[PDB]
RNA sequence: GUGGGAGAGGGUGGUGGAAUUCCCGGAGUAGCGGUGAAAUGCGCAGAUACCGGGAGGAACGCCGAUGGCGAAGGCAGCCACCUGGUCCACCCGUGACGCUGAGGCGCGAAAGCGUGGGGAGCAAACCGGAUUAGAUACCCGGGUAGUCCACGCCCUAAACGAUGCGCGCUAGGUCUCUGGGUCUCCUGGGGGCCGAAGCUAACGCGUUAAGCGCGCCGCCUGGGGAGUACGGCCGCAAGGC
RNA sequence: CUUUCU
C-alpha cells in the first residue's frame, strides 16, 4: 500500500538458505522472502527450488505494492542464486539489470576454522 | 584464450610513472577496479610492477576506483 | 633538498572566496615549512571513482616542490589541518619512465 | 646521508697525495664517517638490528684496515686515529 | 673512488579503502542460523535480508609469479623520513690490507613469562548442542588467556635445501628476475628446470655440485634406557644449555 | 556425518 513500480531486488544466497528482499528505488526494504517463509524448515531450506519459491513470493507479495520494473542484487554464491534470478525473471517483475555485488574482504578477519586452511 | 588483444598494444606511448593519467590507467583494471594480470595488461616484470604502483597511489587519491559492481550475472 | 610532488584535495562546494582561501594558507603553509614552488597544475573539479566525504567529486591541486626533505612529513601534517581539505599526498619526484614509445 | 660533497671533502682531508681515492687513511676516513652517522641513527631506532649488521661490518673492515696500517707504518697510524678520533 | 640499478631488507611517523563486530536512525516481518541430519543459539524488548550514520580493532584483496629482498629467524595497501645489504659499468685509488673462526658479543618463528595499554575477528582452557556403545574428539553454538602495542625476559623449532664458510677448476640446453653492451644477441649478478664428465647405496646431485682440489670451524661413532639422572651455568617462571 | 576390534 504505497504504489512503487520500480524497484530493487536482493537475493541474498548462501549454502544455507536463499532470502529475497524486494525493495524501493532507494534502499528500504518492501516485502521479503527466504526459505524458512515458505514451509521448507531445515536442509530444504537452502535448496534452489526453494530459491524459486522465494523469489516468487518476494514478487507476489511486492506485486501487491503494485511492483514491475526491478533491478536484481545478487550477494554470495550459493544453493540456488543462479535460481532465484530466474523466478524473478518470469514472475511478472520486469528484471532490468542484475549484479553480482557480493562483498569480499581486501584480507580483512581471520575467518573461522571453518573457512582456513587457505593462502 | 585471454587473447582479447593485449591493453598496451592498443595504446600509444605514455608514462608508466604517471599517477594521474586516469584516461590511460582506467586502461588496466577489469570490469572492476581489479589490476589487470600481465597476460591482459601486455606489460613486463618491471613496467607492470610499476604501473601497479601508480594504480594504487591513484586510487588513494580517489582518481581510481578500489573495486566495481559487476553488471550482468 | 630534494624535489617532491604535493597532491592535494578540497571540498568541491568552495564559492570563490572560501577556496581562494585555502590555497592562501596551503601557499603559506608551504613557504612556513621551506616549500619552494617549481610550478603548479590545477585540475579543479573531477569526477572521483568513489566517493570522498560524502562528496561525490572533488577540487585537485599539485604542487611542485623543492624542499627540506627532513620536513616533508610535518609540512602535510599542517596541510590535512584544513577541513576541506580532505585528501594529502605528497610523493618524491621522479623521471618520467615511458613504457610502449 | 651522505651528500656526494660531505664524502669529497673527507678524501681530500684525508688523501696522501692528489688523486689519493683508496688509501688506508682515506679508507679508515670514509668508515668512521659511515660508522658515525650510522651509530647516530641507531642511537635511536634501537630495534633496528637489521641496520646494526651492517655496523659490526664496517667496524670490523675498519678496525681490519688500521690494523693493517698500524702494521705497515706505525707513523701514519698515530697520525691517523689522533686525527679521525679513533680508539677513546 | 666515480657513475648507475632492482628490491615485501630494517626502523619511526603518517595515512587509504574492503570487510567483520558493536551502537544510532529508517524501511520491513517471522524467522535467522547452523548440519550428514539436527539441536543448542539468536529473534515480536522486532532478529535475518536492505539502506544511511557512527565507533573500534586487526589484516592488507586485484597486482602476485612458476617473482623479489635479507645472514638466518623472516619480510608484501600507500606516503614520507631515517638506514643495512647488494649488483653492474669505467678500470681511476691502496698494494696481500686475505680466508676460517674454539670462547665472546649480537640476532633469533610460534607458544610462553613480567608491567602497562589495547581488544573487531579468531580462539587453548571452559560452558553448552549433536554424533557415538562411550566422545573428556572430530561437527554446531558460545567463550577466557592469548592473538595487537610498548618496555623487559624467554632462545626453542621439520630454526629444512633435513645440504657450514671461502677460493680455483670441470659440456651444454631452456625459462626467468636484475645490470651493461656494437641490444634478432653477447656479457655480469640472482632464481628454476633438463642434462656432459664425474659422484651416489639407491633415490638423486651435476658451474645454484651432492663432481675435481685447498684452507678453517661444527659434528657422528648400533637401537632402547634418554635429551633422561646427576653436577654446573642461564631463567621471574615455564624451562634452556 | 561418525562407523571399533579380529
Ligand atoms: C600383552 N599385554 C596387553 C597389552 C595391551 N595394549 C593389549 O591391548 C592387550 O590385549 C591384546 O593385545 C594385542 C597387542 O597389543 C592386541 O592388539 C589385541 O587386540 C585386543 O582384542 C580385544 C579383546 N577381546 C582380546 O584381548 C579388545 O578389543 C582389546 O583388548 C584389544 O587390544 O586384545 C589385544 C595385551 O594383553
Ligand atoms: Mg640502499
Ligand atoms: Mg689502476
Ligand atoms: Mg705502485
Ligand atoms: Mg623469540
Ligand atoms: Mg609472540
Ligand atoms: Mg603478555
Ligand atoms: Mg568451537
Ligand atoms: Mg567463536
Ligand atoms: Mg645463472
Ligand atoms: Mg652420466
Ligand atoms: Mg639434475
Ligand atoms: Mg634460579
Amino acid at each position: 500500500k504505497r504504489q512503487v513500480a520500480s524497484g530493487r531486488a536482493y537475493i541474498h544466497a548462501s549454502y544455507n538458505n536463499t532470502i529475497v528482499t524486494i525493495t524501493d528505488p532507494d534502499g528500504n526494504p518492501i516485502t521479503w522472502s527466504s526459505g524458512g517463509v515458505i514451509g521448507y524448515k531445515g536442509s530444504r531450506k537452502g535448496t534452489p527450488y526453494a530459491a524459486q519459491l522465494a523469489a516468487l513470493d518476494a514478487a507476489k507479495k511486492a506485486m501487491a505494492y503494485g511492483m514491475q520494473s526491478v533491478d536484481v542484487i545478487v550477494r554470495g554464491t550459493g544453493a540456488g542464486r543462479e535460481q532465484a534470478i530466474r523466478a524473478l525473471q518470469a514472475s511478472g517483475l520486469q528484471v532490468k539489470s542484475i549484479v553480482d555485488d557480493t562483498p569480499v574482504p581486501h584480507n580483512g578477519c581471520r575467518p573461522k576454522k571453518k573457512f582456513r586452511k587457505a593462502s | 584464450p585471454s587473447r582479447k588483444a593485449k591493453v598496451k598494444a592498443t595504446l600509444g606511448e605514455f608514462d608508466l610513472r604517471d599517477y594521474r593519467n586516469v584516461e590511460v590507467l582506467k586502461r588496466f583494471l577489469s570490469e572492476t577496479g581489479k589490476i589487470l594480470p600481465r597476460r591482459r595488461t601486455g606489460l613486463s616484470g618491471k613496467e607492470q610492477r610499476i604501473l601497479a604502483k601508480t594504480i594504487k597511489r591513484a586510487r588513494i587519491l580517489g582518481l581510481l576506483p578500489f573495486t566495481e559492481k559487476l553488471v550482468r550475472k | 633538498m630534494r624535489r617532491y610532488e604535493v597532491n592535494i584535495v578540497l571540498n568541491p562546494n568552495l564559492d570563490q572566496s572560501q577556496l581562494a582561501l585555502e590555497k592562501e594558507i596551503i601557499q603559506r603553509a608551504l613557504e612556513n615549512y621551506g616549500a619552494r614552488v617549481e610550478k603548479v597544475e590545477e585540475l579543479g573539479l573531477r569526477r572521483l571513482a568513489y566517493p570522498i566525504a560524502k562528496d561525490p567529486q572533488g577540487y585537485f591541486l599539485w604542487y611542485q616542490v623543492e624542499m627540506p626533505e627532513d620536513r616533508v612529513n610535518d609540512l602535510a601534517r599542517e596541510l590535512r589541518i584544513r577541513d576541506n581539505v580532505r585528501r594529502v599526498m605528497v610523493v618524491k619526484s621522479q623521471e618520467p619512465f615511458l613504457a610502449n614509445a | 646521508p651522505i651528500t656526494k660533497e660531505e664524502k669529497q671533502k673527507v678524501i681530500q682531508e684525508f688523501a696522501r697525495f692528489p688523486g689519493d681515492t683508496g688509501s688506508t687513511e682515506v679508507q679508515v676516513a670514509l668508515l668512521t664517517l659511515r660508522i658515525n652517522r650510522l651509530s647516530e641513527h641507531l642511537k635511536v631506532h634501537k630495534k633496528d638490528h637489521h641496520s646494526h649488521r651492517g655496523l659490526l661490518m664496517m667496524v670490523g673492515q675498519r678496525r681490519r684496515l688500521l690494523r693493517y696500517l698500524q702494521r705497515e707504518d706505525p707513523e701514519r697510524y698515530r697520525a691517523l686515529i689522533e686525527k679521525l678520533g679513533i680508539r677513546g
